[PDB]
């Protein structure tokens, strides 16, 4: 498994971003994928998740703002992020799983990490 | 016509969970006399089981890296031991709860209710059907991880199933309380997608029986014949067994067998007709010979 994110930048307030990532080794349609982020001395906190039948699970946090959504076609996991806000700024993480023993979005589910693309917000 | 589904009543089962805590990893465990089991990936992160040697991962293991809480109480863990893949935790304290119990591995097609629990904690029973490919589908085991399966007789709890993980396609896989995986499954970050799954005919026999003693009445003579035909629907074969568990059944509404498998044979061919059969549209395979007896 070989995970690798982009679509970071920098936006004002209220602004959006898309981030991608780009799904190796392994077919994208046979892992539990998700997004996290680390905020500035955070753990890292799972933000939306989805199977390979399509079930999606969201933290409040990011409810109605953050799209998670996978393109099995090209590999690819999205995250469309509107209405972004500084308490967003963080490294976003693309993650991967075989096997879930704990709720869907706890990180200590997923072994398969990216390396993270920064997100920053200014207000 | 008020045909339903029961559970189990959990308290004899509630009695028995507890939390298990390894590290970053936290479960259900199920506790009786002086041992609790929970699955051996408790040891594990997830990173541990994308190639794990489990008798590798135990040997650095020691009896305080296991945290034991029953409710309030936290039990002394003085011995652990693999079983298959299962852990069985030795504790200072025998659970003065524990039931009259045994340990049974059951058959697809079986069913049992199982007791969901959230890091010790009851949320839900569920009765709960095993299906021809060894998997249970639903929600309610995502975060439940070592929640157990059972059936009651007259008092005594017959643990059947421990749930360990959830695969990417949102089923289950578990074993047995000695720590067999139903079921080609393997505790290791690896593909296993599910098999087939097929419709447990002898279930669905059950199922018309129960569907003519509440008065639905509109519906190959040999076990052989019928086969044949099953076979072509993904139904699962008919053994002579099977006949033999639907007599009690058979002799209740004076239907033989092999009668009731003459009616399943066309249902299958034509379809619907838009009619109901016990407040369902689909032939339901969640019920076993004894369900219905239990019931009627």
């Amino acid at each position: 498994v070989q995970l690798q994110e982009s679509g970071g930048g920098s936006v004002a307030a209220g602004g959006s971003l898309r981030l991608s990532c780009a799904v190796s080794g392994v077919t994208a349609s046979s892992v539990y994928m998700a997004w996290f982020r680390q905020a500035p001395g955070k753990e890292r906190e799972g933000l939306a998740g989805i199977n390979t039948v399509g079930y999606t699970t969201y933290a409040d946090s990011v409810k109605g703002r953050f799209t998670i959504s996978k393109d099995n076609s090209e590999n690819t996991l999205y995250l469309q992020m509107n209405s972004l806000k500084p308490e967003d700024i963080a490294l976003y993480y693309c993650a991967a799983t075989y096997l879930l023993r704990f709720a869907s979005l706890s990180a200590t589910n997923f072994p398969y990490w990216g390396q993270g693309t920064q997100v920053t917000v200014s207000s | 016509s008020g045909f339903r589904k029961m559970a189990f009543p959990s308290g004899k089962v509630e009695g028995c969970m507890v939390q298990v805590t390894c590290g970053t990893t936290t479960l259900n465990g199920l506790w009786l006399d002086d041992v609790v089991y929970c699955p051996r990936h408790v040891i594990c992160t997830s990173e541990d089981m994308l190639n794990p040697n489990y008798e590798d991962l135990l040997i650095r293991k020691s009896n305080h890296n296991f945290l034991v809480q029953a409710g309030n109480v936290q039990l002394r863990v003085i011995g652990h031991s693999m079983q298959n893949c299962v852990l069985k935790l030795k504790v200072d304290t025998a659970n003065p709860k524990t039931p009259k119990y045994k340990f049974v591995r059951i058959q697809p097609g079986q069913t049992f209710s199982v007791l969901a629990c959230y890091n010790g904690s009851p949320s839900g029973v569920y009765q709960c059907a095993m299906r021809p490919n060894f998997t249970i589908k639903g929600s309610f085991l995502n975060g439940s991880c070592g929640s157990v399966g059972f059936n009651i007789d007259y008092d005594c709890v017959s643990f059947c199933y421990m749930h360990h993980m959830e695969l990417p396609t949102g089923v289950h896989a578990g074993t047995d309380l000695e720590g067999n995986f139903y079921g080609p499954f393997v505790d290791r970050q690896t593909a296993q997608a599910a098999g087939t799954d097929t419709t447990i005919t002898v279930n669905v026999l059950a199922w018309l029986y129960a569907a003519v003693i509440n008065g639905d009445r509109w519906f190959t003579t040999t076990l052989n014949d019928f086969n044949l035909v099953a076979m072509k629907y993904n139904y699962e074969p008919l053994t002579q067994d099977h006949v033999d568990i639907l007599g009690p059944l058979s002799a209740q509404t004076g239907i033989a067998v092999l009668d009731m498998c003459a009616s399943l044979k066309e249902l299958l061919q034509n379809g619907m007709n838009g009619r109901t059969i016990l407040g369902s549209a689909l032939l339901e395979d969640e019920f076993t010979p004894f369900d219905v007896v239990r019931q009627c």
